[PDB]
């Protein structure tokens, strides 16, 4: 999924 | 003449009862604070200066020691979170808020410059700074109607100091705050100076790192295609904050990612997974591994554009940190992707880098690649291929290191390694 | 972050 920082 | 005083002098002066005195002292104070080798900061701390400094602030019949008492505190205040302390104890803030409408443009630049190192130090001063109302005041110096008519200088420290206004998380800046500044940020980020440009980037992945709200605010302004067009500048201090900027915006919705490829982004990865610079091929890097754990179609534009070579390049040959956000660009496509897309990756020569690197120490890159191996194998059952790449496999070395990887310290990594041995090479 | 002026 989506990796913030 | 007011050249290496003592700070025992700059006392003195300052304790008479005599302006031209005062401001004689203060000048000194102001060049001993500038001089490039260890300024006396806390010298001049605990000579007990700062609440004389902040009095002077509002001497305006002597606009010559508004400002050397404005300089002077700017520069203690660009120093530790503590002197910077020291000047906002004194009564700073709402001292330099009232001199951003001084009818000199030296002092009124020196109080911006001088609460943009308030506000630079974390989120409570920023916070603090924008509850005693400095956001109307500095957005009211750049209402004109064209930013070329201000001095160049000028603009550049309002630019930094409002994007100090937009740093820092836990908390972020408070929402009310950051509608009220972007509309003056999207007109800076068009602008042409590379200085203003470079910082305006900064300011919007400031906004950008956070909750997909957050995100939506600043998309919503129609700032994509040109974050896009700054993405190609020459200038790597534009590059770098614009990349961290898109690469923000596709840690978000996958409506909010396919703005970044509607305005065209993909085409500048070419030159960003090959530049030269290693914190940028990183971070091009990172921003791909987001795009890829998009949507079946988005990934089709990733292939449509060719980037799939390229990151069989950066898996070949990378900076390790690189390498480890290839894998999970990689793992993040063979999740979401179609048969067809995850066969093309194999086509492309994923699996012999993608081998190479289950050789690392990092625990953590090896169980990312253990699993993109799963779903391509996955997907070579529906085709009934897994005999094809399991040669694929053992000829470059890769069923050798899966095989010592069963001996593997970590639970997960021995676990699944073994996985795909009974598996696929039984 | 912080600047020093001169």
């Amino acid at each position: 999924c989506k990796r913030k920082i | 003449g007011t050249v290496n005083w003592s700070v025992e002098d700059i006392v003195k002066g300052i304790n008479s009862n005599n302006l031209e005195s005062q401001l004689q002292a203060t000048q000194a104070a102001r060049k001993l604070l500038s001089r490039e080798k260890q300024p006396p900061i806390d010298n001049i701390i605990r000579a007990g200066l700062i609440p004389k400094f902040v009095s002077f602030l509002g001497k305006t019949d002597c606009s010559p020691i508004q400002f050397e008492s404005a300089w002077a505190l700017t520069n203690i205040a660009s120093g530790t979170s503590e002197q910077t302390k020291a000047v906002v104890d004194g009564g700073a803030i709402p001292a330099f808020i009232s001199l951003l409408a001084s009818p000199h443009a030296h002092i009124s630049e020196q109080a911006v410059w001088a609460l943009g190192n308030i506000a630079g130090d974390g989120s409570a001063f920023r916070d603090l700074v924008i509850k005693h109302g400095a956001i109307d005041p500095l957005l009211a110096l750049l209402a004109v109607p064209d930013l070329s008519t201000l001095a160049c200088g000028y603009l550049r420290n309002l630019t930094w100091t409002l994007s100090n206004l937009c740093r820092n998380k836990n908390p972020a800046p408070p929402l009310d705050a950051v509608e009220q500044i972007l509309p003056t940020l999207v007109r800076l980020l068009h602008h042409n100076d590379p200085e203003v440009l470079a910082d305006s980037c900064w300011a919007i992945s400031y906004l950008t790192d956070g909750p997909n709200e957050r995100i939506e605010m600043v998309v919503k302004k129609g700032v994509v295609p040109q974050l896009v067009k700054l993405l190609g500048a020459t200038e790597l201090p534009i590059v770098t904050p614009a990349l961290r900027a898109i690469g923000n915006i596709v840690t978000g919705t996958d409506e909010q990612t396919q703005k970044v490829i509607d305005a065209g982004a993909l085409a500048v990865f070419p030159s960003l997974l090959t530049n030269p610079k290693t914190n940028i091929q990183k971070e091009a890097t990172w921003t791909m591994s987001n795009i890829t754990a998009g949507r079946q179609d988005q990934i089709q534009q990733v292939v449509n554009h060719g980037l799939v070579p390229f990151l069989v390049g950066v898996l070949s040959k990378a900076d390790f940190k690189t390498q480890k956000e290839a894998a999970w660009a990689i793992t993040n496509y063979t999740s979401g992707g179609t048969v067809e897309q995850i066969v093309y990756l194999v086509h492309c020569g994923i699996i012999e880098p993608l081998m190479n690197l289950l050789s690392a120490k990092d625990t953590k890159i090896i169980q990312v690649i253990l699993d993109a191996i799963s779903n391509i194998f996955q997907a070579a059952e529906k085709l009934g291929e897994t005999e094809k790449l399991s040669i694929m496999i053992e000829e470059c070395g890769g069923l050798d290191k899966i095989e010592a990887l069963q001996r593997h310290e970590n639970e997960s990594v021995y676990k699944a390694s073994l996985n795909l041995i009974e598996k696929y090479f039984s | 972050k912080k600047l020093a002026r001169e």
